[PDB]
This record gives structure tokens, C-alpha cells and sequence, in this order.
């Protein structure tokens, strides 16, 4: 889970078969790091010194790590614009807030683009998208096989039923357009 | 040949998208087969009022 990282941050996953390679680019990052202090003390005449350890904090400006993991299966990007890719398995790809781009890869994936404006490409095999009714557009990909969107995962918040009531989405596939906030907005639109 | 304007009132909570058709044909008690001539239709674009 990478969901410490800041809007100003971001990761680049790339898989090298069962490995995965994580580029991570935080800007203006906080740090703990460690030093020597220095303590003095006079006792009545010239000075004896010492030194110790010190944890501390401090923003080392922008950082670029490369990270490695194994046998991982799901990852949780953070608040900033992610770019997530998975491999042959069946992967978790979550994005979190951010505009973030999200492909699975071969395998049956799931796949939870998040708020802002993503772009998520399913690849081959039965693949499921988690959405939630919110403001911002949408862009996903299906890809081969028979893939599924499901709306019902969460609860609709009060001011939606304040603002909109009772009605829910207007969806149609030879369109490829589903509404969420129907006569109310019209940029608030996945496209499919 | 008869040429009028026919009034339509517009709701100020209109949703036609942003591209309206009308459609309109005309018809006799002779009751002939369908042409080009009796059918028209043609589109219109469309923008909302923001303040
Ligand atoms: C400005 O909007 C037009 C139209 O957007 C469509 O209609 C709106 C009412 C809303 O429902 C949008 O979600 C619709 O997509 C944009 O023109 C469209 O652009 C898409 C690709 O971006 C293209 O596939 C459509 O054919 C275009 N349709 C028309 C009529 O032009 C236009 O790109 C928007 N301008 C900007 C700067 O974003
Ligand atoms: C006119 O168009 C309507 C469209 O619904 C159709 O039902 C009707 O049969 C048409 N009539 C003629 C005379 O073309
Ligand atoms: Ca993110
Ligand atoms: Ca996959
Ligand atoms: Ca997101
Ligand atoms: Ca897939
Ligand atoms: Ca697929």
C-alpha cells in the first residue's frame, strides 16, 4: 500500500514477468534522517565535548527510488496521479484519488480506478470495475473476454440524494455512456 | 404551395442533449406510397444558458 504518498507524488509500476518494478517520484518529500548533535559541557575550566545520534525531520526535495517487489498480487497507489500495471495474475489495481491510469494485464483482474479522471484498460480475461457514483469522467476498457461494471458497491452519499433524489444512472452500451448524474451535469460521464 | 412558422415554447429546464431533431411528414386522404418528398427532417445544435 503506497496510500502515505502525497498528491504531489506519484508511482510507475512495470512488471518483469513475476517482478515488480516500482518507480516512485515524491516531490518535496518528508524524511527522517540521521545525524550527530553535539553536546558541551564546561566544568570550571577547558571544555570536554561529546556527540550522539539524532532522528530528525526534513524535506530533501524531489527523490527518485526504485523499489522491487515479489510475489505481491495487490497494490494501493496514493493520493497523486499513479500509473499501475499488472502481470498474468489476477491483480487488485487500486488508485486512489488522483488521475490515475490502472491496466491489468492478462488474468481475471479487478480493477478500482478511485476519484478523479482515470483511465483503466482491463486486457484479456473476466475483469471487474468498482465504481461510485461520483462527479468527475471516467474512461474504461474492457478489453477481450466478458468483462463486468458493477455500481452497487457503495452506499449513495445524503447530498446525492438531496441533489438528485431517487434516480440512479442511465446506462446504454451501444452508446457507450453512463450517466451518474443525469440532467444535473453532463460531464459527469464514464465512458465504456 | 403554403408556407407558415409554427411556435414552440422551450421549458427552461430543457435536457436535449446538445443536439435536437424534429421530424415531420405529411400525409392525404389518397393514401399513396411513402417518398423522399414526404419525409424531412434536420438538426439543430444546442447550448445551455449559464450565468
Ligand atoms: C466540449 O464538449 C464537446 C461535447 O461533449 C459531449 O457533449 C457534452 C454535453 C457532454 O455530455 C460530454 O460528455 C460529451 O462528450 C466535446 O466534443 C466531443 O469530444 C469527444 C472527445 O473528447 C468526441 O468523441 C465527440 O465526438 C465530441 N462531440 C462534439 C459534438 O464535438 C469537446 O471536446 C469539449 N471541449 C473541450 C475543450 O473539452
Ligand atoms: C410519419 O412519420 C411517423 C414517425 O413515427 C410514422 O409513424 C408515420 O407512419 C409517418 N407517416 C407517413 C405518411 O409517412
Ligand atoms: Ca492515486
Ligand atoms: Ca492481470
Ligand atoms: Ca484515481
Ligand atoms: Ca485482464
Ligand atoms: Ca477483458
Amino acid at each position: 500500500s503506497y496510500a502515505a504518498l502525497g498528491r504531489q507524488d506519484s508511482i510507475t509500476v512495470s512488471a518483469d514477468g513475476e517482478r515488480f518494478n516500482v518507480r516512485k517520484q515524491l516531490n518535496n518529500a518528508n524524511v527522517y534522517r540521521e545525524g550527530v548533535a553535539t553536546q558541551t559541557t564546561a566544568y570550571g575550566k577547558r571544555t570536554e565535548n561529546v556527540q550522539y545520534r539524532h532522528v530528525e525531520l526534513a524535506r530533501v526535495g524531489q527523490l527518485v527510488e526504485v523499489d522491487t517487489l515479489e510475489h505481491v498480487q495487490h497494490i494501493i497507489g496514493g493520493a497523486g496521479n499513479d500509473s499501475i500495471t499488472g502481470n498474468a495474475h489476477d491483480n487488485f489495481l487500486a488508485g486512489g484519488s488522483g488521475d490515475d491510469r490502472l491496466d491489468g494485464g492478462a488474468g481475471n483482474d479487478t480493477l478500482v480506478g478511485g476519484e478523479g479522471q482515470n483511465t483503466v484498460i482491463g486486457g484479456a480475461g473476466d475483469d471487474v470495475f468498482l465504481q461510485d457514483l461520483g462527479v468527475w469522467s471516467n474512461q474504461l476498457d474492457g478489453g477481450a473476454g466478458v468483462d463486468t461494471v458493477k455500481y452497487n458497491v457503495h452506499q449513495p452519499s445524503e447530498e446525492r440524494l438531496e441533489r438528485m433524489g431517487d434516480t440512479g444512472i442511465h446506462a446504454d452500451l451501444q452508446k457507450g455512456t453512463v450517466e451518474k448524474w443525469p440532467a444535473l451535469n453532463l460531464f459527469s460521464v464514464d465512458h465504456v | 404551395e403554403v408556407t407558415f412558422n409554427i411556435t414552440f415554447d422551450v421549458d427552461s429546464k430543457a435536457s436535449l442533449g446538445n443536439k435536437l431533431l424534429l421530424k415531420a411528414n405529411v400525409t392525404s386522404e389518397n393514401n399513396m406510397p411513402r417518398t423522399n418528398k414526404t419525409e424531412f427532417q434536420l438538426e439543430l445544435p444546442v447550448k445551455y444558458a449559464v450565468y
